[PDB]
Order: C-alpha cells, then structure tokens, then sequence
C-alpha cells in the first residue's frame, strides 16, 4: 500500500476513518492540534471505496485518547488492521471494522498520542504513533 | 491534559 | 542532525 | 508590548527580524519546519517602524542553531533585548543590534530549538526558546 | 513539581 | 499482589524472571544501566515458589529490546501475563510462561524502554513501561 | 544505541 | 582540569560547592533524586584546597531550580567559572564566588535540571546541564 507519514504535533482534534464490517479499516485522516490551531491532516485514502466514513470529534484539550486497539488480521492475503477502538478519558469509540484476528491495544499511563504513520492499499496495511509528553 | 508540553528555557530580557 | 524526534511505537499489523 | 507564542515545532528553516543600531531588536517571524514542510510562522511586528530587515536562511536540515547569545540592556526605560546572534554548525550570523548591556548566551550540547515565544512592544521585550531532542 | 516525568504505556494484565 | 515500581534509568543490561509452563510468571528483577553503570533493581518476588528461573543478558548498549509480546490470561480466577517474550535487534528471547489467552505486544520504532513497574502476588498481576528518547 | 538520551545546555566557562 | 560527568537523575535534592571569595568555584558535589531515592554523586575536587564549603539543601520535591546564573571569568590566565548563583522556586541560594567577568543565565520555564557535567582543575573550569520535563 502507499506509506503515510503525519510526523508529530501538539495534539489530537479529531478523527475521520472508514471501514466496511466484512473486510478492515479503509481511509485514515486527522485533524491535529498545532500549538492551539486546528490543522488539517492529509487525508490517506484506500485504493478502492465502498467503507463506511466514521467522524471521531474530541473535546480537545479536555478529552484525549487513553487506550488505541484492534485486530490485526489476514484479508485476501495481505496482513491489515481489521479492526480499531479508540478509548478517551470520556467515552469509547468503536470497535470499527470487523473484530477478528489477532488482538493488539496501547494503554497509556503517561503521555499522549501526538501523531499518526502508517500505509494504505485497499485497506489500512499497519500502523505506528507518535508519543509524547 | 491533551496538550503536548516540551521544555522552554528563558526568558530574556524584561523581566 | 536539525530535525526534531519523538517516541514512535509500533507498526501493527503487515510486518 | 503585546506578547507571543509560536509554540513548537520540527525544527527551524529561516529567520526574519529586523533591528536599529542605536536601539534594539524589532521585528521577529521564524519559519519552522513542520515534519519536512516549511511552517510560516506569524510575523511579530514592532509598534514603530525603522529597523533594518536581515533575513537567516538555514541550510535546513544539515544547519542547525547551536547556539544563541546577546546583550538585554535599557532603552528608554524598559528593558529589552538589545542585541541577538545566532551561531549555527556553519556559520555565525550577526551579532544584529546593539552590542552593549548585560550578555546572555544560550550553548547547546544535545538538543534543538523548535520553537521562539516572547514580547514586543517598541522593542523586543524578552523571548524564550523551546527545547527538544 | 520537582520530579522528572517520562512516557508510560500500560498497563498489561489485570484490570 | 504487591506493587512495584522501579522508575526510570538510563537503559536495560539483563533481565531475571521465572515462570512455570503451566501457569504463568513469578519473579521478575531487572538490573538497569545508570549513565554507565550497572544497577542492580529490586527483585520482585511471587508469594509462592517453584518457578523455573530465566537471566536475560543483553550486550548493552549495542543490543536492546525492540519489542515486548506475551499474554495475559485467567489463572485460578486471576487475570494475570501468562507469558512474556523480549525481542532485541540481536536475537528474540522466549517466549516464557504459557502462551495462553489474549495476546498483547509492544513494537518500538524510536525509543527505549527505560523502566518497569507493575504488581506481583502469586503471579505477575500487570504490568507497564517507562519508555524514552 | 541503548542508551537513553535527554537536552543538554552549555558549557559555560572554558572554550 | 579533570572532566566529570554525573549523568541524568529524576531530580536534584542537595548541591555541595565550595569557592574562594578571590578566586572562583572550587568543589562541586551533587546528591541527587533516584526515583524517589537519594543518590550521592561523585564528589569532584579542586587539584588545590583553601575554599570555602557550601550545602544547598532543597526542599525535594516541592522546591526546585528554576534559573541558574554566574560569572565566568579570567584567573591566572584560566578562563573558569568564578560565580554561581542557584535561584528556586522558594529561595535565591548565592551568589557564591566573586561576581565579576562576563556573566551568564540560565532562567526555566518549563523543565528541570537532572543533571551536572563539567571539568575541574584548580577551579570549575566549565559546566553544562542535563534539561528534562
Ligand atoms: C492467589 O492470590 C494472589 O495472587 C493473585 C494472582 O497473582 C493476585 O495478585 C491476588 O491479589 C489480589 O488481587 C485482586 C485482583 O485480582 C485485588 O487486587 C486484591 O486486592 C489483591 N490482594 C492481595 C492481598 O494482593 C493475590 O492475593
Ligand atoms: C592551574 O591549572 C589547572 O587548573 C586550571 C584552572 O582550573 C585548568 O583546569 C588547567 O587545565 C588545563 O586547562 C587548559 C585550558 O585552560 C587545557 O584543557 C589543559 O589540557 C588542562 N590541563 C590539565 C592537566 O588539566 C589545570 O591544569
Ligand atoms: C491488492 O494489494 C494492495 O493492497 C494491500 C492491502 O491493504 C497492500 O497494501 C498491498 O501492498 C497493495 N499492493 C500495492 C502494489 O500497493
Ligand atoms: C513605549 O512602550 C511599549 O514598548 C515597550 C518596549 O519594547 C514595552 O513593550 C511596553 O510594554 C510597551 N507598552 C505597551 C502598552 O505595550
């Protein structure tokens, strides 16, 4: 799939993705904080369409994820992220996609997810963060 | 908070 | 070098 | 004088302040990098005009600030910041303004300035600098 | 405060 | 079970557990690296004996984890890390204990894991890490 | 490396 | 003279130098804060003696540095730090030495000093710091 590469910022606002609850997560997009103005990500977009857009808006700065998981799982062959959960201090959101396969979640004591990286074919291949303080 | 901090040395000059 | 860094974890899933 | 704060980012590509041989410094505007693209920074403008413009284009990313010194001192009263020199792995630029009041430097062994915050009014009040690995 | 902080992830196991 | 929290260092030399192949892990001690030297952490011990111990020594500093798997699972009515797996850019160690349950692990593309904290009864309850530039 | 990093300023005194 | 270099801590609980009101800074000895735990630094020594000995015990956690400031300057032809002075966020410890030559300031809006380094002969020929959040 094509990489992605957001780099770091100062904060999550929020959060678009789609997927389609037979095969896994499809587009990727965030709208990060940038030292308290909005910045628009570059929207990363799946080689085919038919998914199911999801808009995740977070209270920033007073609601912030705590916890990332999904399933990572096989889907015509290739290895992708099937499923995603997004976990704030204030609500949950998700899952997203289909819950099968091999479970994977981040709980985070101490920091924040500052940013995203990943790859994108037909669906979201895999995934990195971006820690901080 | 959701706020990412890093360091800050300074300032300089008025106090 | 001049570019600054951050903790990154991860990939999941395709290795 | 009224206040700002870029707040942080990737690291530096140019710097644009202006400054009077007889006074201080006056007007200051940083172009950051943000994960590999060029940030133009809002530019901070003195409250009178008459300072001499200098543009710093850094040889971003193989130049980087290693150091920063200059001289805060009395100007009419308030206490500003006077004069500013940036020494980077390449070249020395300035000092810029007047090199006379009490000296201040700021070397770097391990590190980076990824972002400026300060005050301006007729003058460059005081500034602050973010560090970062 | 005067205590260092860093980055935490977890925790793994019991709730 | 009794917590523990070793906080922060400089880095990771070798690693002391014990697990028993049918229920989960006991002991775990970690001997960090402190700016240079080697510092001997507390061993955290289980309430009960008869696990089969196991010492992690890592080539420090050319050698250092780059990911952290295992599982955790129901052991007698406690949720507990059945199994812990330790993988460096030299060689993969374990995995240790039972590999039973729900999976978890913790890839690292920039960073280090500087510290470890968590609780230990029977078994080792939980646990997280102290992760840095 | 292995070994953790952090920022430091200086030296100030002798070049 | 003799370079030294404590590392990286969790924080500073006791500072211990020595001056000579006519020359400069002589000794300088740290304890600092080990994850909750005193840790006594290397105690680094003048080649000579005759100084005059100083404890800065801090109120560790709740008080900290915030600005460090001195005088560097010229003694039998040694450039070395002559000065010290350490301000926290309750008292103003110094200055300690004799207060002339080119001064210097290290002021701390965000973060906190974890860490000494330098080099010693006659005097504190030079020192640097080791910055965290
Ligand atoms: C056999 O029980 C003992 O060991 C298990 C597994 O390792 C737990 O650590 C037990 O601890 C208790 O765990 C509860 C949650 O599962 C809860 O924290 C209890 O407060 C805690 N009690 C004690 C005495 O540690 C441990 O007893
Ligand atoms: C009296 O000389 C001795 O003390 C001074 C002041 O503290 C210096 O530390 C001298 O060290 C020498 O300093 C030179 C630069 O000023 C250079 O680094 C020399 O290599 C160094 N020599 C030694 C033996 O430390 C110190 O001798
Ligand atoms: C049908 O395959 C494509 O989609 C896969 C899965 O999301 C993978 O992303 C796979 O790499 C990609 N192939 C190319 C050439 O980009
Ligand atoms: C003549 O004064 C003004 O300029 C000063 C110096 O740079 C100071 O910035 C001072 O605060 C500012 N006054 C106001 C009201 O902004």
């Amino acid at each position: 799939g094509k990489a992605f590469d957001d780099g770091a910022f100062t904060g999550i606002r929020e959060i678009n993705l789609s997927y389609n609850k037979e095969t896994a997560i499809g587009d990727f997009q965030v709208v990060y904080d940038l030292n308290g103005s909005p910045y628009v990500g570059q929207n990363h977009k799946s080689f085919i369409t038919g998914f199911t857009p999801v808009k995740i808006s977070l209270d920033f700065p007073s609601e912030y994820i705590m916890e990332v998981s999904g399933y990572t799982g096989n889907v015509s062959g290739y290895v992708v992220v099937r499923s995603l959960t997004f976990k704030t201090n204030k609500k949950t959101y998700g899952p997203y996609g289909v819950t099968s396969g091999t479970p994977f979640n981040l709980p985070i004591e101490n920091g924040l997810i500052v940013g995203f990286k990943g790859s994108i074919g037909y669906w979201l291949d895999y995934f990195s963060m971006y820690l901080s303080l | 908070s959701g706020k990412s901090q890093t360091v800050i040395v300074g300032p300089w000059g008025a106090k």
